[PDB]
RNA sequence: GGACAUGGGUUAGUCGAUCCUAAGAGAUAGGGAAGCUCCGUAUGAAAGGCACGAUUUUUCGUGCCUAUCGAAAGGGAAUCCGGUUAAUAUUCCGGAACCAGAAGGUGGAAUCAACACGGCAACGUAAAUGAAGUUGGAGACGUCGGCGGGAGCCCUGG
RNA sequence: GAGUUCAGCGGCUGAAUCCGGUGCGCUCUCGACGGCCCUUGAAAAUCCAACGGAAGUUG
RNA sequence: GUGAAUUUACUUAAUCAAUGAAGCGGAAUUUCUAGCGUUAAAGUUUCGCGAACUGAUCCGCGUUGA
């Protein structure tokens, strides 16, 4: 329960912090 | 190809001296250092007399 | 268990490069160098410019090789005269043929190799 | 009064800019070696690594290592801050004396880089310790 | 010519990365690694590794590229990628029912022999004995370990065999010098050809499999061992011009007068060897009964390292034990303030361990 | 070139094996001039005292090859 | 005699070409065409990499992201003086430098307060670790008009 | 010490190669500006920097 | 070409527009400023930047739009 660690969440809306790693398969150029 | 450098031997450890389920924990990090472990092959002032 | 793709491309996977492993050689014989300081170093130069150098720059002229460079030369001068060039300058002459001065050292006397070679 | 004896602040100009400061004490007044309104600060030179659930106590404490740096500022190249950092072992150290003596000035770099070890430590003052992006 | 580009000789030409060198040599890293357990390629450190790296920082193991060059044409890589088409060959036969093809692929299997590589990484077999104590301790260490599924049964009676003809060959040779008992086992130390060998002999106990250590790993260690101590013991029989492999089931007069015999409360697999290796006659189930007139154990081994038989009354049943002695055991102020102006010439790290 | 201001410095790298030649040039207003051929420059020392220039000239080392103007 | 004959003569890490791209040429993927060939230049292409791992069911897993040719006036690493031949010189000779690349060595600098200090500041100091990633700058820019500085020249008093 | 100019000698020896001015001058260049455009006046190779913080008594 | 009662609809054939073929169809349920945003982390469960699972829903999967 080390102070130092905080949460630091990222929110992930439109105009906010750059997009997670999803899934893509149903876009790829195959 | 330079010699493995041996590891040291029986540092004088026994049943009384007045200085095992590990083992193949050893040996393995034995084998694991022969080929992860990179080898590597190795005036007089005189203040006395002139005392100001 | 889904591959998970996140590039939206398709990019074409590694395979394995097996190395070339012939039933035969193409070549039975491999040929010779085709460059060794015989064929390097063909004539000295003997003319009033080329004694000139030789007499107060310590420099021999040497007609050589088309193909032979800066390097060569100086690998079959040693190797022909036993003496180490200092420096080598070339030229291919009006004529089509290269020749080369080559400096020797202060150790080496330009007068007395030329005097074993023959031409001077 | 916006400047007084333990109010954070950030530094605009300077070797140290962009760092944030604790101000130890204010000279609002001025002085003949500083003619104008300076103050004394003590600000976070390398600011401490971020640190996770993992990583052994060893890296933790690497990471957690903090190096402060004293230093005169004028009030113009002050950029004062709403946040206030507090403690009594920063009360009264720093002076003109502490600058001229040089033994001090280190004895006191090192005092400040202690109290914000415990500090750091226990968790207070997260974004005095939080580098700031620009 | 025109401007040489940085990174493109010297360090950062000979040395190479362990990744790079897998995709040079096209191997996976397990592949990568059984190569470099048989053969003898081992990380070797830039003096500086920031340069080595093309300028980048990043913690890295190097190697050099003419080891890496070297492994390209070496024949196991080919006898790696053929067991790969031999098993898949075998997995389809598994799936499609075709026993019998399955039983001619497991005849036809691909093996690959060692014999280049021994000869290479000892070109003389002065440098082979000398690399021999690691081979003898794994050898020692897993003829006592029951066998499991990671461990082949076949591979430990091969390893069965090597250490009894070793033994024996200590034992018609009188080889055996020194012998010390410590926690962790018997330390044995023979001469031969002049070289030293020490190697570790635990005890034969029931003991569990740690469940940590990768058994790959050994596996290789085994073979290549395997294959050395094969090609040594052969050697050494001809030498001496007795037939290999043997048939037998398993001061060169200290112990000539002495008919032995031992009890069931003793380790009797070392005290066989260890008797025996200066020519005393040993019984199993009588001028001397070991039980722990009456002697301990100790005063075997304080005899032997002494060359001369100890006292009795030391080592009696009972009696007190000294100390078990390892025989591998074997003006001021200005001199110490004379340190001016040399920084790396300043050396008090020697004054500061020695 | 170089111009070297000290002359302990003239000797040391004069000491330097570096060093391969040296000349001693005498001007017309009586200043000496002491030039020390290394590998990558002439360093030179202006002494325009008489006195330091044969202490310092008989300073230099024998092995050292001096040379006349 | 630039004619005829006979010989001799052009020496480069630094000057250019080579390197880069320009307009433009031009393969490849593809599509036309009976064909010679045409179109097309990241396009309807599976167009290649880089890093981590006690070795993973000793049958590799886990991650992360465009050719070429085309400028001796464009862009661009770094050489000067004196001398020398019948004819060559920033190329040779003497002397004096410079650039790029490479390895380790010596001396110093930082570091157990890991990755230097000073200056209010503009910023300075002989040093003063910085991967992937991203971003910025330089390269890199019209034409005209006067003004001011320097260099050479011209002029000028002894 | 070079180069130049002069005085001797039979390659060598003596000297000198000094101290200043000036400008709507010429050529080149640099600096800081002004004007003009329904015209705003290349790319790339190369090179450097920053942000970031991976790694990390001896070393 | 496929349907629904000349009348309507559908898209897989072909046509057109965009791109790095990123968030299409269902269900569950970021605006006072010329700044920086990467190299997850807290949470949970096994065993230090080792893991896993979510953080960052599921399903269909026809790259989207005409």
């Amino acid at each position: 329960k080390n102070p130092l660690f905080v949460s630091r969440p990222r929110s992930f809306g439109i105009g906010q912090d750059i997009q997670p790693k999803r899934d893509l398969s149903r876009f790829v150029k195959w | 190809a330079p010699a493995p450098k041996l590891p040291p031997p029986s540092h004088e450890e026994s049943y009384n001296p007045p200085e095992y389920s590990n083992l193949i924990k050893e040996k393995f990090e034995r084998c694991l250092d022969l080929y992860l472990a990179p080898r590597v092959r190795r005036k007089l002032p005189t203040p006395s007399e002139l005392r100001p | 268990a889904k591959k998970v793709r996140t590039s939206t491309t398709f990019r074409r996977p590694k395979t394995l490069q097996l190395s070339r492993k012939p039933k035969y050689a193409r070549k039975s014989v491999a040929h010779a160098p085709r460059l060794d300081e015989y064929k390097i170093i063909v004539n000295p130069i003997n003319s009033e410019s080329a004694m000139k150098k030789i007499e107060d720059d310590n420099t021999l002229v040497f007609h050589v090789h088309l193909k032979a460079n800066k390097f060569t030369i100086k690998e079959a001068v040693r190797k022909l005269y036993s003496v180490e060039p200092v420096k080598i300058n070339t030229l291919i002459r009006p004529n089509g043929t290269k020749k080369a001065f080559v400096k020797l050292s202060a150790d080496a006397d330009a007068l007395d190799v030329a005097n074993r070679i023959g031409f001077l | 009064k916006i400047l007084k004896p333990g109010k954070v602040a950030l530094i605009t100009r300077g070797r140290f800019a962009g760092k944030k400061v604790v101000i130890l004490q204010a000279i609002d007044q001025g002085s003949k070696s500083h003619p104008f309104g300076h103050a004394v600060v003590a600000g976070v030179e390398r600011y401490p690594l971020k640190v996770t659930k993992s990583m052994g106590a060893k890296r933790i404490a690497r990471r957690s290592r903090v190096k402060p740096f004293i230093k005169v500022v004028n009030y113009n190249h002050l950029m004062p801050t709403r946040y206030a950092l507090e403690l009594d072992n920063l009360k009264g150290l720093i002076t003109a004396d502490t600058f001229k003596e040089p033994t001090q000035r280190s004895a006191a770099r090192k005092t400040v880089k202690k109290t914000f070890e415990e500090k750091y430590q226990s968790g207070k003052s997260a974004w005095f310790f939080t580098p700031l992006r620009f | 010519a025109r401007v040489k580009q940085k990174g493109k000789a010297g360090a950062a030409r000979i040395y190479i990365t362990r990744n790079q060198a897998l995709k040079k040599l096209q191997l996976t890293l397990a592949d990568f690694r059984r190569i470099c357990i048989l053969k003898g390629v081992y990380p070797r450190e830039p003096k500086n590794k920031k340069k080595a790296n093309k300028g980048s920082t990043a913690p890295v193991t190097f190697y050099y590229t003419k080891d890496i060059q070297y492994l390209l044409h070496e024949p196991i890589v080919q006898k790696f990628r053929e067991y790969k088409v031999f098993a898949r060959k075998l997995s389809k036969a598994l799936g499609k029912g075709e026993l019998e093809t399955a039983k001619r692929l497991e005849a036809r299997k691909p093996t690959y022999s060692l014999d280049h590589i021994i000869k290479e990484r000892y070109p003389t077999f002065h440098d082979a004995l000398k690399d021999i104590d690691d081979a003898l301790s794994m050898l020692f260490l897993f003829s006592t370990m029951p066998v499991t599924d990671k461990i082949g049964a076949a591979t430990v009676a091969n390893c069965e065999r090597l250490c009894a003809e070793f033994q024996h060959y200590v034992i018609r040779s009188n080889s055996l010098r020194k012998a010390f008992l410590s926690i962790k086992g018997i330390y044995y130390q023979a001469e031969i050809f002049g070289e030293q060998i020490t190697w570790i002999v635990p005890y034969k106990f029931a003991q569990s499999v740690p469940t940590d250590v990768d058994f790959r790993i050994m596996h290789t260690f085994l073979e290549f061992y395997q294959a050395l101590m094969g090609f040594v013991n052969f050697k050494l029989y001809n030498t001496l011009g007795l037939r290999y492999p043997p048939k037998i089931d398993v001061n060169t007069s200290l112990f000539s007068n002495f008919t032995f015999f031992l009890s069931r409360e003793v380790p009797r697999f070392s005290l066989e060897f260890v008797i025996r290796a200066f020519g005393g006659k040993v019984g199993w189930d009588i001028t001397h009964h070991i039980c722990d007139i009456y002697i301990q154990p100790q005063w075997v081994y304080d005899s032997i390292n002494k060359g001369i038989l100890e006292r009795t009354d030391l080592y009696a049943c009972g009696a007190t034990l000294p100390p078990h002695l390892s025989p591998f055991v074997k003006e001021e102020k200005e001199a110490k303030e004379l340190s001016k102006m040399m920084m790396s010439n300043k050396q008090r790290k020697l004054y500061s361990k020695l | 070139p170089r111009q070297i201001s000290d002359i302990k410095q003239f000797l040391e790298i004069a000491r330097r094996k570096d060093a391969t030649s040296a000349r001693i040039k005498k001007n017309t207003n009586k200043d000496v001039k002491f030039k020390l051929r290394c590998s990558k420059y002439l360093y030179t020392l202006v002494v325009a005292d008489a006195k330091k220039a044969e202490k310092l000239r008989q300073s230099l080392p024998p092995d050292l090859t001096v040379t006349e103007v």
